[PDB]
């Protein structure tokens, strides 16, 4: 059994102020809803999921979580941006779909500290944000999707990233190009084509194909179409080159989006 | 190593291979609003709007978020221990009399001990730095002071005047 | 991991050309994404699958490959039209979903030639194909969907039709009678109706109930509504009769489509 709880009043929400939430230690988010009004999602900035004070997944602002959710195709409320844990597109392999969906809810035993912290823009209207926790029985931290932002800068003719973190026995659900003069990317590793220079029209049709939503400036590769977490990149500690090669028409500084996921560690990535 | 940001409208990114000012004080130069970040082995954030001391943390590139395209140029100078301080005072007082004569001349010179001149002049009087002229008569690049007005110039420079262009 | 390819270039792409789309072996092809302009599907006749010079499966032309794709409601896109060898729509019984769907990939270990010919009709304008292959690990042809087209004069009153090949080992998915005047039809093995004389509209209800998207002047005998494989037809050696019995309005040509099952066979169906 479940328990959906009205979490603690949010303290302290006003325009340009500095604002947590602090989550009590001792069970499982799988869900947490957050009702927001007086102020955009945009107005949100700096929205970080923090564990034992460390960063585990990062949002310039509230409308990236939004668009995250429209790209699986998740239930959009105005007024309301959910915070899915629980990985609802997962598909089992060796183990029942709702087992390998769970296994991303944020477990928080042995945990000291699990807050989300967050900007409130000094523009907001009237502010006024409260929180609700879809959670279940206790469990440790353990597999957790963690979405790190990078900015690089994009040319116009072709562009090759492969300065992207790999840490060690992690893999890699998708990454996001946000961008908006992007044509076709190519995805490599170890000199292996994973993924040919594809044409934004051909692999936002592969996209499509399978449940999820194109996003607006948006090049995303994703790793885990199928839902099977087995297909996502593994960060072997042999891999010598991880690199994108982007077409762009456009000279630009692109946002980059890197879904990544592993064990969490108090000393880890 | 003291190192260069310079400024255009979008993201910024010096990455010398070498974090030898990882734990070390950063004496960081900042104008009206940008946001920086920190990475060396972590992503990290940094929002910061005037001249300030940094402390140590990892590095292996610099991250330069841009609000304002338009602000100025910074050197960043990383340092194990970067302390600067003295503004002095001045013990001694010394007075005496210039000779004006005709040209853009040296009022004062370049002198490390000097803070302060009280100085009065009993003609109208051009007071500028290195790029003043006085090309036929006119003054570019200085400003008049009256005859009989008593200044002041705090400077530890050259100064320069101009009174009048005849040699006899 | 998957591998995104940009199939090579398709050669000879002009009107009244008969093409082909050949397939490096080694691989396995989960889906194939044909990108088409100046031509339309219809205008792609006789498309034939081939696995070392034999038929697989056939379709009249491209357009009966698009509805195959609409009945199960899988993305539709103008300009585009994939051949989905992983059914995805496939439910596992005592294997997990994933299993189930991607045991009907087209694997080519083992072959000489794969291939996808087709004819491009006179009347194109100016004929523009392209392929992308979504590729995995190389495994044996296998378990593949077997796609066989039949023409039969159905009349106006009642019709029966039990001539439908029956190879043995292989199954039935589902059968597609293409005409349109049918009214009701009925199913049975050896006497035993599997399918009672259901109304077109009841049949119809059945199959949305399910998903499914009904086609036009098309009565859809689907033995996997489910996504159960083992709910289709096994046609067992020993089977005497299969028959099916159609109550039309008119007088007309239909186009019998039978999607049969089985582990492909260089010597087989
Ligand atoms: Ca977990
Ligand atoms: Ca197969």
């Amino acid at each position: 059994m479940r328990s959906f709880l009205n979490l603690n009043s949010i303290p302290n929400v006003a325009a340009g102020n500095s604002c947590s939430i602090k989550l009590p230690i001792g069970q499982t988010y799988e869900v947490i809803d957050l009702r927001y009004s007086g102020v955009t999602p945009s107005q949100i900035k700096n929205v970080r999921v923090e564990l034992d004070g460390r960063l585990l997944s990062t949002y310039k602002t509230l409308n990236d979580l939004i668009l995250e959710n429209t790209r699986h195709k998740r239930k959009i409320k105005a007024g309301v941006v959910s915070f899915h844990f629980v990985r609802p597109e997962m598909k089992g392999v060796n183990v029942t779909d709702l087992v390998q969906q769970r296994m991303f809810a944020l477990g928080t035993v042995g945990l000291t500290t699990c807050e989300i912290k967050f900007d409130i823009d000094e523009a907001a209207a009237g502010p006024k944000l409260s929180a609700i926790a879809q959670k279940s029985v206790g469990t440790a931290p353990s597999w957790l999707t963690m979405r790190r932002n990078f900015f690089k800068q994009l040319n116009n003719g072709t562009t090759e990233i492969a300065d992207l973190p790999r840490p060690v026995g992690y893999r890699i659900a998708a990454i996001h190009i946000k961008a908006a003069g992007v044509d076709a990317v190519e995805f490599q590793i170890d000199g292996t084509k994973w993924r040919d220079l594809l044409k934004k029209a051909d692999n936002d049709y592969i996209l499509e194909q399978y449940g999820k939503a194109v996003l607006d400036n948006t090049y995303t590769i994703d790793f885990m179409l199928e839902g099977d977490v087995y297909q996502s990149v593994l960060l072997d500690q042999m891999i010598q080159d991880l690199r994108l090669k982007i077409d762009s028409t456009m000279d630009e500084q692109a946002e980059i989006i890197v879904e990544y996921m592993g064990v969490w560690s108090r000393n880890g990535f | 190593m003291i190192v260069k940001k310079k400024l255009a409208a979008g993201e910024f990114a010096e990455t010398f291979k070498n974090g030898n000012n990882i734990t070390i004080i950063k004496a960081v130069g900042e104008l009206v609003l940008r946001a920086y970040g920190a990475d060396g082995g972590e992503g990290l954030r940094t929002i910061v709007r005037q001249g300030v001391s940094i402390k140590g943390m990892n590095y292996t590139s610099v991250m330069l978020h841009t609000e304002y395209a338009q602000e100025i140029e910074y050197w960043v100078g990383d340092l194990d221990y970067s302390f600067q301080e003295q503004t002095t005072k001045s013990r001694d007082v010394n007075s005496f009399q210039i000779p004006l004569r005709d040209g853009v001349r040296e009022l004062l010179p370049e002198d490390a001990s000097r803070n302060r001149a009280s100085i009065k002049s009993p003609v109208d009087i051009w007071i500028g730095g290195e790029n003043m002229t006085a090309l036929n008569g006119i003054v570019d690049g200085g400003r008049k002071f009256e005859a009989g007005q008593e200044f002041q110039i705090n400077t530890f420079g050259s100064v320069n005047y101009w009174v009048s262009d005849e040699e006899i």
